[PDB]
């Protein structure tokens, strides 16, 4: 009963440098892959967007790009950050993600700590708001839980992989 | 070629067809995708090998099953209610990667025609 | 700067195989991009890669075109992320230098602060040595303006990853 976030190679790999570059200042960027079943998100792919210290027009801009090379899948939330924080979301980041939810329920906000990931040890995290208004009409507490974290590499990946030293 | 695929011909519109396709030497995920001359490959149904998990194309849902059988390392796709826009060469592939996306899938195997009749009515 | 020795990172080979796979690319059709990173001095390191859209010919090799606009509107939003990473050159799957490769790294010349790096990728993973061979175009005028003589220098290289990186290939191998 447990839905679980499937992220690429490529999607770690890109989460990772662009954390690290950032450091000391948070980063952020857009997660693109897909929503299957209810037990499964998959996160294939990643983009950085700028320093703003969520901008439309640089998102719609690289979507459109993506979409002409073969890199067709929609936004299935967002990654940010944490040089040295740990993983949680901010009241900035819970409403930042609220905005995501009204375009996709299913969204994911995964979190990043590039200071404490270490050899052996990844610090991330992915998170969704918890459900409120259950009993709200159309016409002690936590905003958000986690979701299981895992990896996918085609076999092809994995004979690349092999490469490095 | 380590997936084979079978069944399938010619079936008249509105008729069934029963696909299998069998893994001689053992990922954990099995689905089934098709091709028409001039379109791309087209997702059609995807299966968890252990718990049986599945899911369907929206073009698809209702008609066509796809299950699975452990012991005799087979997937199925019975396929109900044929049309005429379900005429194509149907693949199955394994890998470990669930979901819609063919180029995520390690390996295929080489596929099998069907053909849903423009003309004749079950 | 001449160089002499070039360093490429994982995700750039991930990047290239993935912009490969997702094409469908044919047998006989390869995929083309951008690389980037740092060539300033006699290693070049290929830090980032982004994919391009190509089209070529299969029955003549004088036909190609290059989408300008899309090398310069990506080159924008690369330089907005790291203005550090730089473009270097360019990258195809190969497997084998092709007849307009020539002319296809003349045009990057416009792009580069200094002789653009061919990067082949295996993406057939064949070799089972290393999956990529690297190229700088060299020409040298012989007998004094009589001919000169156009042609690719293959470059040494190694795959170098730093440490996040090398946390993130650690974690997906194990």
């Amino acid at each position: 009963t447990k839905e679980t976030v499937y992220i690429s190679s490529i999607a770690l790999l890109k989460m990772l440098k662009h954390g690290r570059a950032g450091v000391p200042m948070e980063v952020m960027g857009l997660m693109l892959g897909e929503f299957v079943d209810d037990y499964t998100v998959n996160v294939v792919d990643v983009f950085a967007m700028p320093q703003s210290g969520v901008d439309d027009v640089f998102q719609a801009k690289m979507m459109d790009m993506l979409k002409q090379t073969g890199r067709d899948q929609m936004v299935v939330g967002w990654y940010h950050s944490h040089p040295g924080f740990g993983c949680w979301l901010s009241s900035v980041d819970v409403n930042t993600q609220k905005s995501f939810e009204q375009l996709n329920s299913r969204a994911v906000a995964v979190v990043v700590d590039p200071i404490q990931s270490v050899k052996g040890k990844v610090v991330i995290d992915a998170f969704r708001l918890i459900d409120t208004g259950a009993l709200i009409n159309n016409l002690l507490n936590r905003h958000y839980y986690s979701l299981n974290i895992d990896y996918h590499k085609t076999a092809k990946e994995t004979k690349m992989l092999m490469n490095l030293h | 070629v380590q997936l084979q695929e079978s069944g399938g011909g010619l079936v008249p519109a509105g008729g069934s067809l029963r696909l299998s396709c069998v893994d001689s030497g053992r990922s954990t995920v099995m689905a089934w995708f098709r091709q028409a001359p001039g379109k791309e490959r087209e997702f059609v149904a995807t299966i968890r090998w252990s718990g049986g998990n599945t899911y369907y194309a929206d073009s698809v849902k209702g008609r066509f099953t796809i299950s699975r059988d452990n012991a005799r390392n087979t997937v199925y796709l019975q396929m109900n209610s044929l049309k005429p826009e379900d005429t194509a060469v149907y693949y199955c592939a394994g890998g470990t990667y669930y979901g819609t996306l063919s180029y995520k899938y390690d390996f295929w195997g080489r596929g099998t025609q069907v053909t849903v009749s423009s003309h004749h009515h079950h | 700067l001449q160089h002499e020795k070039v360093t490429i990172a994982p995700l750039v080979l991930l990047s290239a195989l993935d912009h490969y796979e997702r094409t469908q690319t044919k047998e006989n059709k390869r995929c083309v991009g951008v690389i980037l990173g740092d060539a300033n001095s006699s290693t070049i390191r290929v830090t980032n890669s982004f994919a391009l859209p190509f089209e070529e010919d299969e029955k003549n090799s004088d036909v190609w075109f290059l989408d300008h606009n899309y090398i310069e509107n990506m080159n924008e939003m690369c330089k907005k992320i790291n203005a550090k990473e730089k473009l270097i050159g360019w990258y195809h799957s190969g497997p084998k230098l092709r007849a307009s490769d020539l002319k296809i790294n003349e045009l990057f010349k416009k792009y580069t602060q200094n002789n653009p790096l061919l990067l082949i990728v295996d993406v057939k993973q064949q070799g089972v040595g290393l999956p990529t061979d690297a190229y700088v175009a060299i020409e040298q005028v012989k007998d004094d303006g009589t001919s000169t003589e156009k042609t690719f220098l293959h470059l040494p290289c190694t795959i170098e990853a730093e440490e996040a990186e090398e946390i993130g290939v650690e974690h997906l191998l194990r």
